[PDB]
């Protein structure tokens, strides 16, 4: 049993439940996988797409581009002398992916609360799981400050952006789960 | 408009309504200049036009065919003509048939069995002869020579109704050397169906994970527990499925209904224990554990 | 920057928040680069309220003036229908019709026991269909006040 793998399995399950709630709440807003384009915020910032691979799959090492964002932050999920750099860079990039998403999700939630009705709001449990996993991934975890606005934003745009992020995040959550399973075995 | 599908082949786009005027079509020959070039459409020596240039509006299919560039008694060049009918401003779709299983207007159905990127696409067409297909593929549009599609082959000749639909399939492998954990661009496959003087094209966009269909579970065996009614059943991962088996995982659903309505049990473990009625079979199915995928064929061992 | 609206942008006059009784000019505009791939006089630019057709213009610029909107939120979504392809949602606007907030007629503050936390209760009045922020201020003999907001 791997504790980070348990957190990652909790993350994928939490996103799956939130995604189901989002489809039910926003009946008109189009939130089916077919009608929602895949857009990834972390497209160029992080190297999870390349660094997070089984050791057998990655060989030439040429594609790792000049140790891109090679922070290699030390953390409680692995041990400093336990695994190869290929997994050390991957764990740092996964931490960065969760930081980029959590900062955005909190911004969306703060705008959603202002709605006169409560049609939809991001799951507090899902946000807590993202923070718990980041704390294990990197010791120098930064907790996002409470975000708020002094004005009211258009709600339709936030609800379309929300659906686009949730689906992309779910794909990211499976990718983290596969890496955690590989680390355990 | 007039565009060249390939050298010596020119597809002409024509509107399809009664009493329609044809587009002015100009024929040119890339040969050393000859005074007196003659032009034929049919194999017959009826001569259509003289000069290195021939003008003929393609008002109907009869006016489309292999115009021949011949002078001096030697055929200088060749000018095959292909037609892309457009009806009410909508491109014709007659060569292939609408399966409709995913949704309406679906003529291409693709599938995969591994994360390697090897995939096969099946299209059902009811035209028995004079049929040719051109297949090209790429990841998004950025990858040049991204995918190496193979050549169409007839696969089956079933008798649905009396039409006898024939199924043609292509084998395509992602030729990208760099391994990547997640796909950001959908693979796009284009089939340029050609029949006689009629040209049609079909485009399908998809992701490998969505089209993946696992092969049936391997080495299924039943081992009765000593002095107990229940029987332990053990199965193994398919060799064809991508490795390592830790990063890529499958979920096994076991149904014991054989021949009470639903004995299906979903077990991640490779061995599950089920009471075995003497008069039934035990069957196992495989699906991608991580994402929703097409279910595998049932693997049945007599019990 | 994830963008919810790419094919086109929709504007509302004066604003998404309007007084009960006012009329909004929802105008759906399509960027020139985006549009129906094949020009045809069959494709339309529909505008729907709760998926109900209110207008349709072949041209990229569509203008509408909805009136008598009731209290609440109405989702006006402006989809593009091409000749054979299915409708693609382009952009939409959510309008919250609201009214001026009710004043609290009665305010009572009660402290439970000699040692207690002061609690003040008010009659909100009619619910305005809008986000409501309540501020309670307590001032003593001279002017020194405690500020608390019930968001
Ligand atoms: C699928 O079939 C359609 C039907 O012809 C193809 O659209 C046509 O594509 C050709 C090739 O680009 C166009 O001809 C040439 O286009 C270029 C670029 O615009 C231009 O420089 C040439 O002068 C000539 O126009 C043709 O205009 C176009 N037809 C229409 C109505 O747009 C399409 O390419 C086919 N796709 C595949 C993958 O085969
Ligand atoms: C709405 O637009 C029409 C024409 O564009 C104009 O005549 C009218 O005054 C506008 N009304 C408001 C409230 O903006
Ligand atoms: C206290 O505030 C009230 C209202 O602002 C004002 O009328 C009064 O003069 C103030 N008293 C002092 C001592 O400032």
């Amino acid at each position: 049993m791997f504790p980070c793998l348990h957190h990652s399995q909790n993350l994928l399950r939490a996103v799956s439940n939130m995604l189901q709630k989002a489809r039910q709440t926003l009946e008109f807003y189009p939130c089916t996988s077919e009608e929602i384009d895949h857009e990834d915020i972390t497209k160029d910032k992080t190297s999870t797409v390349e660094a997070c691979l089984p050791l057998e799959l990655t060989k030439n090492e040429s594609c790792l581009n000049s140790r891109e964002t090679s922070f290699i932050t030390n953390g409680s999920c692995l041990a400093s002398r336990k695994t190869s750099f290929m997994m050390a860079l991957c764990l740092s990039s996964i931490y960065e992916d969760l930081k980029m998403y959590q900062v955005e999700f909190k911004t969306m939630n703060a705008k959603l609360l202002m709605d006169p009705k409560r049609q939809i709001f991001l799951d507090q449990n899902m946000l807590a799981v993202i923070d718990e996993l980041m704390q294990a991934l990197n010791f120098n975890s930064e907790t996002v400050p409470q975000k708020s606005s002094l004005e009211e934003p258009d709600f339709y745009k936030t609800k379309i952006k929300l659906c686009i992020l949730l689906h992309a995040f779910r794909i990211r959550a499976v990718t983290i789960d596969r890496v955690m399973s590989y680390l355990n075995a | 408009a007039i565009w060249e599908l390939k050298k010596d082949v020119y597809v002409v786009e024509l509107d399809w309504y009664p009493d329609a005027p044809g587009e002015m079509v100009v024929l040119t020959c890339d040969t050393p200049e000859e005074d007196g070039i003659t032009w034929t459409l049919d194999q017959s020596s009826e001569v259509l036009g003289s000069g290195k240039t021939l003008t003929i509006q393609v008002k109907e299919f009869g006016d489309a065919g292999q115009y021949t560039c011949h002078k001096g008694g030697e055929v200088l060049s060749h000018s095959l003509l292909l037609l892309h009918k457009k009806e009410d401003g909508i491109w014709s779709t007659d060569i292939l048939k609408d399966q409709k299983e995913p949704k309406n207007k679906t003529f291409l159905r693709c599938e995969a069995k591994n994360y390697s990127g090897r995939f096969t696409c099946w299209w059902l067409t009811t035209i028995s002869t004079d049929l040719t297909f051109s297949v090209k593929s790429s990841r998004g549009s950025s990858d040049p020579q991204g995918v190496t599609c193979g050549a169409a082959t007839l696969s089956a000749e079933r008798v649905r109704g009396d039409n006898k639909e024939y199924e043609y399939s292509v084998e395509c492998q992602e030729d990208s050397a760099c391994p990547a954990a997640e796909e950001s661009l959908p693979i796009e496959v284009m089939v340029d169906a050609v029949h006689k003087l009629k040209y049609e094209n079909y485009t399908s966009s998809f992701f490998i994970r969505d089209i993946i269909k696992p092969d049936p579970p391997k080495n299924l065996q039943l081992k009765p527990l000593k002095n107990s009614r229940q029987v332990e059943v053990s199965w193994e991962y398919p060799d064809t499925w991508s490795t390592p088996h830790s990063y890529f995982s499958l979920t096994f659903c076991v149904q014991v209904q054989g021949k009470e309505k639903k004995d299906r049990v979903f077990t991640d473990k490779t061995s599950a224990t089920v009471i075995c009625r003497k008069n039934a079979s035990i069957s196992v199915r495989a699906q991608d554990r991580y994402y929703s995928s097409s279910w595998s064929e049932w693997a049945s061992v007599p019990c | 920057k994830i963008d919810a609206c790419k094919r086109g942008d929709v504007t509302v006059k004066p604003s998404h928040v309007i007084l009960l009784g006012s009329t909004v000019n929802i105008t759906c505009s399509l960027k020139p680069r985006q549009g129906c791939f094949h020009y045809s006089r069959r494709n339309k630019l529909i505008l729907y309220k709760f998926d109900r057709r209110i207008n349709f213009h072949h041209g990229h610029s569509l203008n509408s003036q909805v009136t008598g909107l009731p209290l609440g939120t109405t989702l006006f979504v402006c989809k593009l229908a091409c000749i054979n392809s299915d409708e693609i949602q382009i952009c939409g606007a959510e309008i919250f019709v609201g009214v001026a907030p009710e004043q609290p007629q009665n305010l009572s503050c009660i402290q439970k026991g000699e040692q207690g936390t002061v609690a003040c209760t008010w009659e909100r009045g009619r619910d305005t269909h809008l986000y409501t922020e309540y501020t309670l201020q307590l001032s003593g003999p001279k002017n020194l006040t405690w500020q608390k907001q019930c968001k």
